[PDB]
């Protein structure tokens, strides 16, 4: 079973740290207010 | 972050 599978993972990972921006986003607006 |  050669394959790692080691970049598709990598691809949660860019969606996970996109998730973790959006987080932010709505942690401005609950800290502003 | 989102706490303090």
């Amino acid at each position: 079973t050669s394959a790692l599978s080691l970049s598709n993972v990598a691809g949660v990972f860019y969606i996970l740290v996109g998730g973790l921006g959006l987080a932010m986003l709505v942690a401005l607006i609950e800290f502003a207010y | 972050l989102v706490s303090r």
